[PDB]
């Protein structure tokens, strides 16, 4: 995902957004603290608890386990939100390359807001259909 | 343990030029079916038919373990020998000091 | 007055049958000649004076393995005319062993099955072994299961199938016949146990410390699992379990009966006795994801029900004290609609050791049969492998020309999609 | 059971067979007088695959030798192991073809072939269960490339369900010994694709390159090339004559290596091959075998296998070895070379293990891989054919015996279509 580098204002917005979320562990270095994919799973679970099984993502120092966590998150969660992270971007994140996680967090934020709006519209439409069917059965 | 003998044993050195002298002194192929007996590849024709990796591996595995066990006992003994000499030498030093004092 | 009949078809099936039949003969004291120098009745039958005959039948179209069996040390044990052999191999073609050459052999096998069944009076059920990634194995297993399901009806049949590994494979066409055989046994077998080779290779490497294993080492572990499963029928125990007491405890719904197994402890005599092998540590090792007998991660899914067998000098209170600890852990979570999910069995006979083998002699052991939601990954990856080649219709001409119709591939794909949807539908909380 | 008969034609095929049968007899311990003098029991269990039994206890090969001139068979009889062949199977004409394809396929080869077909029918009708036929012939000669290919069609018309093998030597442009090689090569390739179930191309240039570079012997002769070809030929059917962990007959290879019915042109190679002076340095291990097996210079064809992508591959290991190592090495050779393996068919390497190694060697491997790099040979053959045909050079010799230029045009068009549709799958993506 060749996303442009984030400006300082966009970085501050992402950090404030992430600090508004009650995560299981205090943040000290976002680039390192997200490198295992566990904190991104918690961030998504806060808004979409039925979408993410956080227990499938164990805290990880090894490259192999970080890569497993990220591939699992990318296939099971992010794909359902209508985006996927590239292998190269995953490799940048697990190595704590600067700006790599912040770009992914920005894309995740935008995709999460859109996903929540689409879930709300589906509920409102389903409730309208259920109410319309109840009014037809009352006449029968 | 670096070591040398007495002065008499070396006996070459009182202004020796022998070392200089020594420098002066110097002035349809069928090899597929016929691998050499020495080589690893050669399996005897008579034994060509044991067909079990299982039994063979178990005996081989047992042997591979055993060499390591004897090796461990030997290397540890060498470790013990440096330490024993040092312990002995410190004790020896005390005896020796004692010996000179008595002399 | 309780009996069971084991069916061995294909090269892998026969090679694991040999492995289990050294172990049973050793465990009941019967010499390889069949002569003893009342628990034998489950697997054997008395001939009136002397030898015992196994309640097993060996099937294969390719004669090499049967000929090897009929000349080894066990030539005197098996009845000469229950080792049914063909002439022409199916050659990894599923359509061959289901439509062309298996039909002419299946009648003799069914006659042998009838002749063995009329002798039994308390027949508990059938056991069947077959490596799935082969022509004759999968095809004949499918045909035999389909014939037995209508000849006998409600009798229970158990299948110890060996699915291909995620990435390691010996053939190139095994996804096709694996998918077709899964289609066939989905609606025809009561229990199916996962047995892929890669997980057992890792088990041997990590625990047994063997760097060059062969198939015999794998088959011995499978034989030990079978013996642990069937010990409760032929030995006295404080908490017995029968074969018929499974679909009431491990199978929530008729479609879902694929589960994966594990065994503990697995350790060599060189370092076994240095540690005490308490029941708590063995029951912890049995639940470790790395000790699954199939290469699947249980951390990726929920548990549905766990049936786990002990044998040796284990005391029930120690078992309960260890089930509580497992319920405590946060990394193992059960499905919402199942408050208790454990079925426990305790037997007194310790596992028997085979001379020259890998495993050592121990007084306690545990074998677990666990049904979990995480099994859908193997179906998904096999489906992905199948789709890649079915997109271009590769290797299909080898199947269409053996009597199979073109549309038969699609409906197996639809049934796998249905199974994957069902596994997702069950695992969601209410 | 499941045995095959041997049929050879032409001088090159006769010389190949004269060493193939010597190698087989030495493997089974049969003296040149037809008397068994072997050491192991397994040497006699499956001898019915290639040898028949006659009164007096001696064995006779079921080989059929045909040529349009009597010299080569009158010479092979005086060589070692020449007495094994039954005198009745020798059929020959009095005229010869003179490297003219038309004479060996229309005028002279048509009248003679009835007698050889009579003995072929006698041999096939009698045998217990037929597996198939294997054919050795050269595409650079007239009588061979004509009569052999017409015999292929005649055999296929009568036994449509059996399997057919052909080991074909194609004329390379580097070492050319006949000026009319392109004509009878192009005409033969047209008929060979329509009837042969399997085809294995062998080039004299690649054999000279191997002998000069790997064995490093000073003066290669036809005896060394024949010995290498014979070892490669024997390696394919080894597990059909000996027990093993995973038996795999010819039909199983046919299922797993041919994705589409018209793509059945393989190139092979044999390992290990070491010089006399370095046979003591090397240590025989599975990694050492597999690194030489996939080596580009080790292929029996001048085609460069890193100029294309493998559709599938096969390996037939010999000797007693662990299967886990074989599978992991096959996986490793496929992960490190993902660029040279087609991506829409996963797990495209087949492996097999036979517990009986060659006499004198502890481990051996035979490699059969279906690759897209074979297009280069047909490209150069067609290039020479169209360079020579545009001037109608040497055309009158062929047209004076009832043949016309239309059959040349159709052959060229079909060969070019084969070349195109063989590479069509090289650029195919999922
Ligand atoms: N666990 C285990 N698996 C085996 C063994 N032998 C073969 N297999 C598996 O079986 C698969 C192929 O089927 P096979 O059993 O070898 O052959 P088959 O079932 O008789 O089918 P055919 O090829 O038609 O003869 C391979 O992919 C192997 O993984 C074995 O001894 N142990
Ligand atoms: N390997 C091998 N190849 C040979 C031998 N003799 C001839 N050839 C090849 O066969 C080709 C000629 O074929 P030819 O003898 O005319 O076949 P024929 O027309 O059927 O008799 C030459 O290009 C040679 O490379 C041999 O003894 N061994
Ligand atoms: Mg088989």
């Amino acid at each position: 995902m060749d996303a442009p580098p984030l400006n300082e204002e966009e970085l501050n917005q992402i950090y404030n957004w992430i600090d508004g979320i009650p995560l299981s562990r205090p943040k000290k270095n976002i680039t390192r603290d997200f490198a295992d994919g566990c904190m991104l799973a918690e961030v998504i679970s806060h808004y979409c608890p039925k979408l993410v099984e956080v227990h499938n993502y164990s805290q990880a120092h090894s490259v192999t386990q970080k890569l497993y966590n990220w591939n699992t998150l990318n296939q099971r969660v992010l794909k359902k939100m209508g985006f996927q992270i590239s292998k190269n971007d995953i490799d940048c994140i697990i190595n704590a390359v600067p700006d790599a996680v912040e770009r992914v967090l920005k894309v995740c934020q935008i995709k999460l807001d859109k996903y929540l709006d689409d879930q709300k519209k589906k509920k409102d439409q389903q409730q309208y259909i259920e109410n319309a069917q109840m009014m037809q059965n009352g006449n029968k | 343990s670096v070591q040398p003998r007495t002065r008499l044993e070396r006996e070459a050195m009182k202004d020796k030029e022998s070392i200089e002298k020594t420098r002066i002194n110097q002035r349809v192929k069928q090899l597929l079916h016929n691998p050499d007996p020495k080589s690893t590849l050669f399996i005897p024709e008579n034994q060509r038919f044991d067909k079990d990796f299982s039994v063979f591996d178990k005996q081989q595995r047992d042997q591979r373990f055993a060499t390591k066990e004897v090796a461990l006992e030997k290397h540890r003994i060498e470790a013990l020998e440096r330490e024993s000499k040092r312990w002995e030498q410190m004790e020896n030093q005390v005896n020796k000091e004692q010996v000179k004092r008595q002399f | 007055m309780r009996e069971v009949i084991s069916i061995h078809v294909g090269q892998g099936g026969i090679q694991v049958g040999n492995a289990c039949w050294e172990l049973f003969c050793l465990e009941h004291g019967i010499q390889p000649d069949g002569q003893m120098p009342d628990a034998f009745n489950t697997f054997f039958s008395e001939t009136g004076a002397g030898k015992h005959v196994p309640r097993a039948v060996f099937l294969d179209l390719e004669p090499t393995v049967i000929d090897e069996v009929r000349t080894g040390t066990y030539r005197q044990l098996f009845h000469p005319e229950q080792l049914i052999s063909g002439k022409e191999d199916a050659a990894n073609n599923f359509a061959r062993g289901h439509y062309t050459i298996g039909k002419e052999i299946v009648d003799l096998c069914l006659d042998r099955i009838r002749k063995l069944a009329d002798n039994c009076t308390g027949l508990q059920g059938f056991l069947v072994f077959n490596s799935v990634g082969g022509g004759t194995g999968s095809g004949l297993g499918s045909l035999l299961l389909e014939r037995l399901s209508v000849d006998y009806g409600k009798k229970s049949k158990l299948g110890f199938t060996i699915y291909p590994s995620p990435q390691v494979s010996t053939a190139v066409v095994e996804p096709y016949n694996s998918i077709l055989s899964t289609h066939s046994l989905l609606e025809h077998t009561d229990v199916a146990v996962m047995l892929d080779n890669e997980a057992i290779y890792d088990i041997c490497r990590r625990n047994l410390d063997i760097e060059r294993p062969t198939y015999t080492n794998l088959n011995r572990l499978i034989a030990q699992v079978i013996s642990s499963l069937t010990a409760s029928l032929r030995f006295d125990g404080a908490l017995n379990v029968d074969i018929t007491e499974f679909q009431t405890n491990l199978v929530p719904y008729p479609r879902i009966h694929f589960m994966l197994s594990s065994y503990a402890p697995i350790i060599s005599a060189e370092k076994a006795y240095h540690e005490q092998l308490s029941v708590a540590e063995i029951t912890n090792s049995a639940f470790e994801p790395a000790n699954m007998m199939a290469k699947c991660d249980p951390r990726h899914g929920k548990y549905m029900a766990c049936s786990m067998m002990y044998r040796g000098d284990v005391v029930p209170k120690d078992v309960n004290a260890s089930i509580a600890t497992i319920k405590t852990k946060r990394t193992i979570q059960f499905v919402d609609w199942c408050p208790t999910g454990f079925k426990v069995g305790i037997n007194y006979q310790p596992p028997t050791v085979v001379p020259g083998g890998d495993l050592a002699k121990v007084m306690r052991a545990v074998c677990m049969i666990s049904n979990s939601t995480a099994i859908a990954e193997v179906f998904s990856r096999l489906d992905h492998k199948f789709d890649l080649m079915y997109a271009k219709r590769a290797f299909v001409h080898w199947y269409v020309g053996e009597g199979m119709e073109e549309g038969e591939f699609s409906e197996a794909r639809e049934d796998l999609a249905a199974l994957e949807k069902d596994y997702e539908e069950v695992g969601i909380e209410t | 059971m499941r045995e095959i008969v041997h049929i050879q034609g032409g001088q090159c095929g006769n010389q190949i067979g004269a060493k193939f049968w010597e190698v087989i007899s030495d493997e089974h311990g049969i003296d040149p007088t037809g008397t068994y003098h072997g050491d192991s029991d397994l040497q006699l269990e499956r001898i019915n695959v290639y040898y028949n039994e006659a009164t007096g206890g001696r064995y006779v090969p079921r080989a059929i030798l045909m040529d349009l001139e009597p010299g080569t068979m009158d010479s092979v009889r005086a060589g070692p192991f020449g007495q094994l062949f039954r005198p009745d199977n020798f059929v020959f004409g009095q005229t010869g073809a003179g490297n003219n394809w038309a004479k060996g396929h229309y005028t002279e080869g048509a009248e003679l072939i009835d007698s050889v077909l009579d003995v072929v029918r006698k041999e096939a009708e009698g045998c217990d269960c037929l597996q198939g036929f294997q054919i050795t012939h050269s595409l650079g000669g007239g009588t061979g490339s004509g009569m052999g290919t017409l015999l292929i069609s005649k055999v296929r018309e009568e036994y449509p369900d059996r399997i057919m093998e052909t080991f074909s030597v194609v004329p390379s442009p580097k070492v050319s010994d006949t000026v009319v090689e392109p004509y009878n090569a192009t005409l033969s390739v047209h008929q060979l694709v329509e009837n042969a179930d399997e085809c294995m191309v062998i080039d004299n240039e690649a054999l000279y390159d191997i002998c000069f570079r790997t064995l490093k012997l000073t003066t290669p002769t036809y005896g060394d090339l024949n010995h290498l070809v014979s070892a490669a030929m024997s390696g394919v059917t080894c597990c059909l004559r000996f027990p093993g962990q995973l038996n795999s007959d010819l039909r199983k290879l046919a299922v797993n290596l041919i994705p589409f019915p018209r793509l059945h042109f393989f190139m092979i190679g044999f390992a290990p091959l070491t010089s006399r002076g370095s046979q003591q340095y090397r240590a025989l291990t599975v990694p050492e075998l597999t690194q030489q097996m996939f080596d580009a210079k080790n292929m029996m064809c001048a085609a460069d296998p890193r100029h294309g992508r493998y559709l599938t591959a096969s390996a037939l290991f010999r000797g007693r070895m662990s299967t886990k190592e074989v599978d992991e090495q096959m996986l490793n050779v496929q992960n490190k070379n993902s660029s040279y393996f087609v991506e829409w068919i996963p797990n495209n390497i087949k492996s097999s293990i036979c517990d009986i190694p060659p006499k004198g060697l502890k481990m051996a491997v035979t490699f059969v891989g279906n690759s897209t790099a074979i297009q280069e040979m047909f490209k150069r053959v067609a290039e020479q054919f169209t360079a020579m045909f545009r001037r109608k050079a040497f055309l009158h010799w062929y047209t004076g015996e009832g043949m016309d230029e239309m059959e040349f045009t159709e052959a060229e068009s079909n060969m070019n279509d084969l070349v195109s549709e063989y590479q069509q799958y090289q650029d195919a993506t999922a």
